[PDB]
């Protein structure tokens, strides 16, 4: 009778056909990833094709039920997720060009290579090789050749394509009733919801900008400290009141400062905590590593893992003769099939990875009580934040003691704590400016507020003002440097990495208040807290079923981002950094440049 | 003259739930010990019948309805339950007197690449009456538009296939089920226990 009834029936039929076709794609995708053969490439491709053909048909059919007459918000959410099609609104000649641009940009990034003026035959690719330079080299000129060459040989080629990409993508969004491609991306944070739980796509910018405001004083002092320490490494090319040269930031773009740790380490004599040797000395194996991880979730009230997990997962490099993908991936193959592919080594890092990937599996397992289309994270930021709070608790010296990898008498020293919170800042706080500025530029190019004639002028103006970062060599509009990063050439939103981060620490602060933690948050383990796993599981249960505002409020008590958590994790370092930067300038000038 | 329960529980082939199979156990002596002893059964719930007192008693008829569903659906085979299976495949009355027995079939009824031979009814205009059976293939007309037998927009084939792959989770795994209905009234008792 009513349209809502027809929709429910429509959805029920979709779910039965989709669950099996998705599952079959997962299964073929798994057999390629655990058995790299040409035969399983075809079957992975063919199975994902059938599913992709099915998903598109259903999206078009779903548009046939008008959302205005759908009173059930859960039905509405599922229809909404389905109804969004994308480039389908564009004319087919256009759509082929857009995928022609997209595939060209991606191949240029993957097959791009740069050659040293010295030895005009030693040309190097990004991975491996250039990426090594940009992460390990301490030579100003070596790193410059890499940074400029990448933005020269590859960035210049991508420039005309990117300008076409903007126009076509903007029309696609304008046709889909969005102002620009940026508004289109910012809908992933939209929520209609009930009362107080709505979120506007424009409101995302407000909340990204007020929160980044509050991160800025911490970033400034981390920035002043790194500049000082780098002044010792590169004295000829660093100015104590100026921005930092972009080719000296520890990777090709300066997205993480993690590899500046050797040069910025506060107390280099004090070594880092590494239980690798203990695990080897206690004859630990992949099986033990993942068993400890299951125990960690059991301790907080969560599910044991499934027998399928244990039987069906790749938790060790196969050997046999099978070529495998060894990048750590948690799955959800559908239908109660929950697996991890890790080529797990007996190292502290892979111990910590296991805890993160089983926090994926555990999110996966809780939201499977949900309709197929309402079975992901509340937004694109929630899933990796859940994994992250699991590496945070499990690397605390108190966990590592209790599970027997740190002696019961372990010396927690203030210096080793500070050396830790630095390495964390260089990764976690480092990126928060890089991230915001990339996405502001893209959002503002897409809105048309940045002319094509000024693109890479505002780019580098904005890196100066916001990120505190300066162009080694000057760059004109024969350049697309935004797009010498993967995510920008391969058409992926970036603010996820910023949003993850603020959520991460909001979640931890609230789970650690339910476990009634006394003291520094950086030292919290939620182990043995049944109350915390209730709050956690009250979110994870929901999936994309309720507004993301309500999912947060159920862990954290608040409907939005708050950086007060992040800042309290790092407040230890803030104080140290400020006293270590008292006879230093804190901040940057937008004017100095290494070249003029 | 034993009652042939091994023909129901130890059958090589089981049925789809929409075409559930019924066997009459009548005029015979019953060995209930086989049922209660076996620990293979992951579900053994009785409503109205005390499993032990059955040896003492006699019922005119014992019906043995067998089908295959998935594990998270086994709960639906019980009085008062709702769901696709209860509503559209196999209904038990609210005054049901008998026992429900189930077990995991993944060793037999699952196949690499999947076994799509067991089916279930996804849509139906009305809920099944207690112990009703619907084997019709008529196209489900959800909207006001007639389907004309072709299937299309708001017009669906009413039966969908379970897919059973050995790697599925227990709630998505095949479960062979047996429902024993015990009838103690309005006919001359013919199925007796050993007592
Ligand atoms: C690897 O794939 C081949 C076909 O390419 C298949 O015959 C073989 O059994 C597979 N091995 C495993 C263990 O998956
Ligand atoms: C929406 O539909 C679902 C269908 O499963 C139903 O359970 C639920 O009670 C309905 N109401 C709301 C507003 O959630
Ligand atoms: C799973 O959790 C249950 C309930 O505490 C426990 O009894 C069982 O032993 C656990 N399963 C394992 C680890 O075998
Ligand atoms: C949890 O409690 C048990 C028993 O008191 C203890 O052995 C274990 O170390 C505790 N785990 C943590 C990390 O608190
Ligand atoms: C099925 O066979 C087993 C072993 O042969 C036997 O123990 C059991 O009683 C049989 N089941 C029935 C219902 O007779």
């Amino acid at each position: 009778s009513t349209t809502e009834d027809l929709a429910k029936t429509f959805l029920e039929k979709f779910n039965s056909e989709a669950e099996e076709l998705s599952h079959q794609s997962s299964l073929a995708s798994w057999s390629y990833n655990t058995n790299i053969t040409d035969e399983n490439v075809q079957k992975m491709n063919e199975a994902g094709a059938r599913w992709s053909a099915f998903y598109e048909e259903q999206c078009k059919l779903a548009k046939t039920y008008p959302l205005e007459e759908i009173q059930n918000l859960t039905v509405k959410r599922q229809l909404q997720a389905l109804q969004q099609s994308g480039s389908s609104v564009l004319s087919a000649d256009k759509s082929k060009r857009l995928n022609e641009i997209l595939n060209t940009m991606s191949t240029i990034y993957s097959t791009g290579k740069v050659c040293n003026p010295s030895n005009p035959q030693e040309c190097l690719l990004l991975e491996p090789g250039l990426d090594a330079i940009m992460e390990n080299s301490k030579d100003y000129n070596q790193r410059l050749w890499a940074w400029e060459g990448w933005r020269s040989e590859v960035g210049k080629q991508l420039r005309p394509l990117y300008e076409e990409y903007v126009v076509l993508k903007n029309e696609m969004a304008r046709a889909n009733n969005y102002e620009d491609y940026g508004d289109y991306w910012r809908g992933d944070y939209e929520a209609e919801g009930p009362s107080g739980y709505d979120y506007s796509r424009d409101q995302l910018i407000e909340d990204v900008e007020r929160t980044f405001a509050e991160i800025k004083p911490l970033y400034e002092h981390l920035h002043a400290y790194v500049r000082a320490k780098l002044m010792d490494t590169y004295p000829s090319h660093i100015n104590p009141t100026g921005c930092l040269p972009a080719h000296l930031l520890g990777d090709m773009w300066g997205r993480f400062w993690t590899n500046l740790y050797s040069l910025t380490v506060p107390f280099g004599q004090k070594p880092n905590i590494d239980v690798t040797d203990a695990m080897v000395d206690q004859s630990w194996d992949a099986k033990r590593i993942f068993e400890e991880a299951e125990k960690f979730f059991v301790s907080v009230g969560l599910p044991n893992m499934t027998q399928g997990f244990w039987e069906n997962s790749m938790l060790t490099e196969p050997g046999d003769g099978r070529k495998v993908v060894c990048h750590p991936t948690a799955w959800d193959l559908g239908k109660g099939d929950f697996r991890i592919k890790m080529c797990t080594k007996v190292t502290m890092d892979d111990f910590l990875t296991a805890h993160h990937e089983m926090g994926h599996i555990q999110y996966d397992m809780a939201y499977a009580v949900q309709p197929y289309l309402l079975r992901n994270g509340a937004n694109e930021g929630f899933h990796e934040a859940v994994g992250e709070i699991m590496s945070l608790s499990a690397a605390t010296p108190n966990h590592l003691k209790a599970i027997g990898l740190l002696p019961p008498d372990f010396y927690e020293d203030s210096e080793t704590e500070i050396n830790f919170l630095l390495k964390q800042a260089l990764t976690i706080v480092g990126t928060l400016p890089f991230t915001y500025m990339l996405e502001k530029w893209r959002w503002m190019v897409f809105k048309g507020e940045i002319p094509k004639e000024e693109w890479m002028k505002k780019w580098w103006e904005m890196k100066r003002e916001i990120v505190g970062v300066v162009e080694p060599v000057p760059h004109d509009e024969t350049y697309c440097d935004p797009a010498a990063l993967f995510h920008v050439a391969n058409d992926y939103s970036f603010i996820r990495y910023y949003t993850r981060t603020i959520y991460q620490f909001q979640f931890q602060e609230a789970l650690c208040q339910t476990a009634k933690h006394e003291g520094p948050l950086h030292k919290c383990d939620i182990s043995n807290s049944t109350e915390a796993g209730q709050k956690l599981l009250q979110m994870l249960s929901l999936g994309k079923s309720e507004p993301w505002t309500l999912a947060l409020e159920r862990i954290v008590g608040v409907k939005n981002m708050d950086v007060r958590p992040l800042l309290n994790y790092f407040e230890p370092l803030f104080t140290w950094l400020k006293d270590q930067n008292k006879n230093s300038f804190v901040g940057w000038s937008t004017n100095w440049s290494p070249y003029a | 003259n034993l009652c042939p329960f091994g023909e129901v529980f130890n059958a090589t082939r089981f049925a789809s739930v929409y075409a559930w199979n019924r066997k009459r156990i009548s005029n015979c002596v019953a060995d209930y010990s086989v049922l209660y002893n076996s620990a293979s059964f992951s579900t053994f719930k009785c409503y109205g019948v005390s499993p032990t007192k059955l040896n003492d008693l006699c019922f005119t008829n014992v019906y043995a309805d067998s089908f295959v569903i998935r594990g998270d659906e086994v709960r639906q085979i019980a009085p008062g339950q709702t769901g696709k299976i209860a509503d559209y495949n196999y209904k038990l009355p609210d005054d049901f007197t008998g026992c429900v027995i189930a077990w995991n079939s993944n060793n037999l009824d699952s196949k690499v690449g999947g076994n799509y031979n067991y089916l279930y009814r996804l849509f139906r205009k009305s809920n099944l009456k207690p112990f009703e059976r619907d084997i019709s293939t008529e196209i489900y007309q959800a909207g006001s538009t007639p389907c004309n037998g072709v299937e299309g927009f708001n017009c669906y084939f009413p039966l969908q296939s379970y897919g059973f792959q050995p790697t599925n989770g227990v709630g998505y795994q095949p479960y062979r089920v047996v429902v024993l209905s015990f009838e103690l009234l309005h006919a001359p008792a013919t199925v007796c226990g050993p007592k």
